[PDB]
């Protein structure tokens, strides 16, 4: 358990307290069947892990000054000569798209339709932290919590770019340059009236 | 201009025949005083006539070699070229009323067989019953297709035969 | 006069009342709508 | 109980316990269209969805219409708002309606099969884990689950209220749209414009002063 | 339906307005609150519309009372309908964004108290601070009562709160129409009704405008 997400609320009986990242947050009763919940615990982590990799790649471009996350696929249209760390890579769009279709489905088919496991014991733990003895559910909780923050923050990137058209650090510097005039209400999009 | 035709607002034998009819009415009108009701009637005939030609050209009716309004009874050539009011609108304006009379007459016969002697109530129409089925049959396609789904519309092979 | 209303509810009398209804309805419509060859608006 | 005409005999196919257990049952069926029970059950599903689309529709007509006559919007009249917002757009209307009927048709054909057999889409393996929440409730037309984010369904009392409040705001909105079409043909102005015209002169500006209540 | 005080003395009663609710006199001629699931909602709905009105009428009159006396404010003498266009350190959109998040805390904190009383009195981060148990929705107490009131004679204080509240809701509904017809400050409408009380009722100002 370790949390209630709305204090005073009852907990849903179909969410076991053993599970990492549990708060009893399912107001839709969206995981009442156990097979649906078992698929969802697989899919929350993988959405969480890819977003933690996604939100880090969106920040470290602006932390290193390579435009932003929205403009990194602006070489396939309106030019070419894609960069990475400043280094050129001489691939057009239609080759690497075929490379990332074969090789990624080759890693998906080893992952997805070869079981249902989401914490694989073995080669995906190089140093060795969670040996499933005692420190497993603690670090699994942190992988969820940092992961849930990342999925919010990536959704906080797309809606921020749909509204203002600026990147993460490019408008975080603006909210710090104007605390009361560079928020989600001064644009006539998120609040339509005032 | 769909099938060798022309709009009646654009053809000239149509307008020639309009001027042919109004010529015949006016040379018939000349025999009467301008106050007389045999002339009031003929000038009212003309204003029903001239509005009739105005309304046929307004709807975009198709004339041909003879200058008469030709009808196009095909959907896809009436829906495409704006002529569904010729045939394609009254082919459902009819079939509403047609199956209406069929359904009211059906429901009157179905609801008379469970009686003492139903042949008497085909002479003497039960007017409080028949008008009741007449008003409430106004959603007859909504009632028929529900009866079509059951199997209660079609009576089975209880029907009478000779030598199959 | 209940027997008289049975006579008014026979087959030819309702036929000659309803046909004066249905013709008389179409006559009044074809008076106030002169010559409907095609469905206008 | 509370009939549409207080003196009428309510027809007997609205007084059965599978019909008096229904929202908006005011004894109104002067054509007898729902005498068949599954035809009542099918027309009950037609009324819920003609009214919810109308409540969403009428709130897409007067709420951007009242908030335009009061300033702070520039949404035009609803009978001309289809003409605009296609140039502030990207597809032709043919290229937009076909994707619409794909998106709407996948929904409607799932609601079709759930009417035919309740709990159709709750069978396992339909969706990708999402098919569990699609059994509806014990009565159809009210799915709940992911269609109830705020969780108003789980009461079992105050529940017939929310039913009958939905239907009455729903039936009023269906007459509102049948209004909106008719008060656009007859006068060509806006519906709030017709409300402004009736308020500034009630006793001369109405449907008795146009050519559609003609003697 | 007893010897309770009544809005019309001698009139018949609905029967469900016995007296447990703060300041009732049986006034419900439209029979709106027969269902107790609606009456429990309407009681809390009365208190919130009342308390925000007592904030409103004291928030309109007192900045006008101490301005027609004449003090020095950055906003002084500006009308309550003319306070929206008045500028501040920020535009009013961003101000409304702060309201719709701070109240989205407090109202949902208050609504969670309404659906289960006795289950909202705990802070998130300070898990020692709490309001004392036994309270009812609409009267939280604890830090909400810092002066140490409501330790006796709570019914008359609730009756004072609903009577000083119902007068304010009439006063703010006064403020809407009486500043919409004549278009003045509703403290200065008192000036004309005290200049010549007999030559300006609501009727003569209606009839001059009509
Ligand atoms: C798509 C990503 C995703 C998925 C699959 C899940 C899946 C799950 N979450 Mg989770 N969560 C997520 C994102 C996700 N979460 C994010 C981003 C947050 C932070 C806001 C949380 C916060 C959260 C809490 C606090 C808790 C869960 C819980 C759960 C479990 C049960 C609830 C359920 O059935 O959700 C299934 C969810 C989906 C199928 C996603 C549906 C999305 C819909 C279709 C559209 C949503 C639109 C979006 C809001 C805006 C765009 C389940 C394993 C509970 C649990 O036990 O944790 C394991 C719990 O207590 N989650
Ligand atoms: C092309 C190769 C390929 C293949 C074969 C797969 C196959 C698979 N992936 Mg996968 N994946 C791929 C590429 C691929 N992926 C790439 C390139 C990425 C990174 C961008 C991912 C990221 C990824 C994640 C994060 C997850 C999977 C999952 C899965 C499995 C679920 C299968 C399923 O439900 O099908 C569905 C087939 C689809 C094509 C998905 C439909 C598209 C989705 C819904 C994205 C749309 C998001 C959008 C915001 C929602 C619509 C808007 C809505 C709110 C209105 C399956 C083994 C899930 C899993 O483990 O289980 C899971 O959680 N994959
Ligand atoms: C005996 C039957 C018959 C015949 C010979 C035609 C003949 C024709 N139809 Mg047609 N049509 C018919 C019945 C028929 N139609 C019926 C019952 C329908 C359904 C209401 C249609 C719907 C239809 C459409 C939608 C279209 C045609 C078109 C055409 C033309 C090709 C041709 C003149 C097409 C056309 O105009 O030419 C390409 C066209 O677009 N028709
Ligand atoms: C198309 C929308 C629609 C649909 C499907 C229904 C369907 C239904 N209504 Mg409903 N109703 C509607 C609109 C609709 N209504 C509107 C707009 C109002 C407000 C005037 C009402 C007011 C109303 C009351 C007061 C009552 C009903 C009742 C009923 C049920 C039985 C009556 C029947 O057989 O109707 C079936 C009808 C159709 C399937 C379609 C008929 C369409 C006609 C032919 C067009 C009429 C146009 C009009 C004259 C202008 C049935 C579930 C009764 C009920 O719920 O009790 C169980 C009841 O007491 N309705
Ligand atoms: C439901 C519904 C209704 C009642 C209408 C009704 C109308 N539409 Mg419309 N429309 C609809 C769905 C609907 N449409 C859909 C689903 C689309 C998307 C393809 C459009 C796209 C559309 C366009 C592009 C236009 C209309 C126009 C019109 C008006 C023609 C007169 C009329 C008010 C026309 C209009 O308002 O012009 C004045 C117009 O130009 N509509
Ligand atoms: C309820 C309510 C509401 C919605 C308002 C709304 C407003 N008041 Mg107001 N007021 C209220 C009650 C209310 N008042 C009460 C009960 C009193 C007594 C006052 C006394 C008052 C004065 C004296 C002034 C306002 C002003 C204002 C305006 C700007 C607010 C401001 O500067 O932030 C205030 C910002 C703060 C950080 C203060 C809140 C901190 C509190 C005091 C902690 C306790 C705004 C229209 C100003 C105005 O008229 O501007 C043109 C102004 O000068 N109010
Ligand atoms: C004058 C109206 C009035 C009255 C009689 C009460 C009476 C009561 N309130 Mg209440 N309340 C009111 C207005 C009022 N309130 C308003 C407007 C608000 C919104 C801010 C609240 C918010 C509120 C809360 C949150 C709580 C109470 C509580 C209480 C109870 C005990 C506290 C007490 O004795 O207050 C006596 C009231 C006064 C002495 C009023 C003093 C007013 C002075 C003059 C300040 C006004 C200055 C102004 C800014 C400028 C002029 C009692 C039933 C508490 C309770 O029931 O706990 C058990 C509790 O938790 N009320
Ligand atoms: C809260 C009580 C209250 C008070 C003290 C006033 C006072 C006033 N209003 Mg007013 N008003 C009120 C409520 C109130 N109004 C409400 C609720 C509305 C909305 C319907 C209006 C709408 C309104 C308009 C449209 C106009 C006034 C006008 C006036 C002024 C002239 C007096 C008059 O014609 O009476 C008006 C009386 C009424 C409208 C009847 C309201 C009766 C209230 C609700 C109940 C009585 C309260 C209480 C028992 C008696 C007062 C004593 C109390 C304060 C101690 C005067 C300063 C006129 C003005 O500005 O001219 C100078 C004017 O044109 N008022
Ligand atoms: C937000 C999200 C999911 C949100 C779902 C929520 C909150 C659901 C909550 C609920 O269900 C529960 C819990 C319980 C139910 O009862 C109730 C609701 C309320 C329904 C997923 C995002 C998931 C987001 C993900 C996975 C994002 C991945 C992004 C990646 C990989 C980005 C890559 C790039 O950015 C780089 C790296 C570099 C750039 O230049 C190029 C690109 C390619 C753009
Ligand atoms: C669905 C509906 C309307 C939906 C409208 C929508 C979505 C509008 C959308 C738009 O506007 C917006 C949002 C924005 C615009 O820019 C674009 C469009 C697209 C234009 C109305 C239903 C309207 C439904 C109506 C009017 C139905 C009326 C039926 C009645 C009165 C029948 C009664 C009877 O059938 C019974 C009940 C019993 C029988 O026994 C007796 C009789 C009397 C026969």
């Amino acid at each position: 358990k370790a949390g209630n997400w709305l204090p005073g609320s009852d907990a849903p009986a179909w969410l076991p307290d053993d599970l990492p990242g549990n708060y009893g947050f399912d107001p839709l009763s969206l995981g009442k069947e156990p097979a649906s919940l078992k698929r969802f615990t697989e899919s929350e982590v993988i959405h969480g892990r890819w977003a933690m990799l996604g939100v880090a790649g969106s920040l470290a471009v602006e932390l290193l000054g390579y435009g932003n996350w929205y403009d990194a696929p602006l070489w396939a249209v309106n030019g070419g000569k894609a960069t990475w760390f400043g280094i050129e890579v001489p691939f057009d769009l239609n080759a690497l798209l075929a490379f990332e279709f074969v090789a990624m489905a080759a890693a998906e088919g080893q992952r997805g339709d070869a079981g249902g496991v989401v914490y694989p014991g073995g080669a995906f733990d190089p140093l060795g932290f969670a040996k499933d003895s005692s420190k497993s559910g603690e670090l699994k909780l942190k992988e969820i919590k940092n992961g849930r923050l990342a999925m919010v923050a990536f959704l906080g990137f797309v809606a921020q770019h749909a509204a203002t058209g600026k990147g993460p650090i490019a408008a975080l510097g603006e909210h710090l340059a104007n605390p009361w005039g560079a928020n989600f209400a001064t644009n006539g999009i998120s609040v339509p009236f005032f | 201009d769909i099938a060798g035709l022309t709009p009646c607002s654009e053809s000239k034998a149509y307008a020639k025949l309009e001027k042919k009819e109004l010529k015949t009415l006016e040379k018939r009108l000349k025999q009467y005083e301008a106050d007389s009701a045999p002339a009031v009637a003929l000038k009212a005939t003309m204003e029903r006539t001239k509005a009739r030609f105005a309304n046929y050209a307004k709807a975009g009716l198709l004339c041909g070699n003879d200058g008469l309004p030709h009808l196009i009874a095909d959907p896809g050539l009436a829906l495409k070229y704006g002529h569904a009011g010729e045939v394609f609108i009254p082919t459902f304006g009819f079939l509403y009323v047609a199956g209406y009379i069929g359904y009211v007459g059906r429901q009157y016969l179905i609801a008379v067989k469970g009686e003492a002697k139903p042949t008497d109530k085909e002479i003497i129409i039960d007017v409080p019953l028949a008008t009741k089925l007449a008003w409430q049959g106004a959603g007859w396609p909504l009632a028929a297709v529900q009866e079509l789904q059951r199997g209660t519309l079609l009576e089975k092979e209880e029907n009478i035969t000779v030598s199959p | 006069m209940k027997d008289f209303t049975t006579y008014l509810s026979t087959a030819p009398v309702i036929a000659t009342i309803w046909f004066t209804f249905t013709a008389g309805l179409l006559i009044e419509i074809n008076r106030y709508f002169p010559d409907p060859l095609v469905f206008s608006f | 109980r509370q009939s549409w005409l207080p003196g009428s005999q309510i027809p007997a196919h609205l007084d059965t316990p599978a019909a008096q257990a229904l929202a908006g049952n005011f004894g109104f069926d002067p054509l007898g269209l729902g005498k068949d029970p599954v035809a009542l059950r099918w027309y009950q599903q037609a009324e819920l969805i003609h009214c919810r689309t109308a409540m969403a529709g009428v709130a897409g007509i007067l709420i951007p219409g009242l908030l335009t006559k009061a300033g702070a919007l520039n949404v035009p009249e609803w009978y001309d708002a289809g003409k605009v917002a296609i140039e502030n757009s990207f597809a032709p209307w043919g290229s937009l309606l076909a994707v619409q009927l794909f998106l709407c048709g996948f929904v409607e054909a799932k609601r079709w099969q759930d009417i035919r057999k309740p709990g159709s889409q709750g069978e396992p393996g339909s969706f990708l884990g999402f098919e569990a929440s699609l059994k509806g409730t014990s009565e159809l037309g009210y799915p709940g689950g992911p269609f109830d984010p705020l969780g108003l369904s789980k009461e079992a009392d105050k529940w017939a209220d929310w039913k009958l409040k939905e239907v009455k705001n729903g039936r009023l909105a269906m007459l509102a749209f049948l209004g909106f079409v008719a008060q656009k043909y007859a006068t060509g102005a806006g519906p709030v414009d017709n409300l402004a015209a009736h308020l500034k002169d009630p006793w001369h500006v109405n449907y008795a002063t146009n050519g559609v209540s003609l003697p | 339906d007893a010897a309770l005080p009544s809005w019309m003395p001698g009139a018949d009663l609905p029967g469900y307005l016995n007296g447990t609710l703060p300041g009732d006199f049986g006034f419900d001629p439209l029979y709106l609150g027969q269902d107790p699931v609606k009456l429990k909602w309407y009681a809390q709905a009365e208190l919130m519309n009342a308390r925000f009105a007592m904030l409103a009428v004291a928030g309109i009159l007192v900045p006008e009372l101490l301005s027609n006396i004449g003090f020095s404010w950055p906003g002084a003498g500006v009308a309550w309908y003319d306070a929206g266009k008045f500028e501040y350190f920020a535009p009013a959109s961003s101000l409304f964004g702060v309201q719709m998040l701070l109240f989205a805390w407090v109202e949902i904190r208050r609504y969670q108290d309404f659906v289960k009383p006795g289950s909202a009195n705990q802070d998130p981060i300070f898990t020692n601070n709490k309001l004392p148990d036994g309270n009812e929705p609409g009267y939280p107490g604890g830090i909400f009562d810092p002066f140490g009131w409501s330790k006796g004679d709570i019914k008359s204080l609730k009756l004072k709160e609903i009577k000083n509240g119902r007068l304010a809701m009439l006063a703010f509904a006064g403020f809407i129409g009486q500043a919409y017809t004549t278009g003045t400050t509703p403290l200065k409408n008192l000036s004309t009704h005290l200049a010549d009380p007999w030559s300006t009722t609501v009727w003569q100002n209606d009839l001059a405008r009509l």
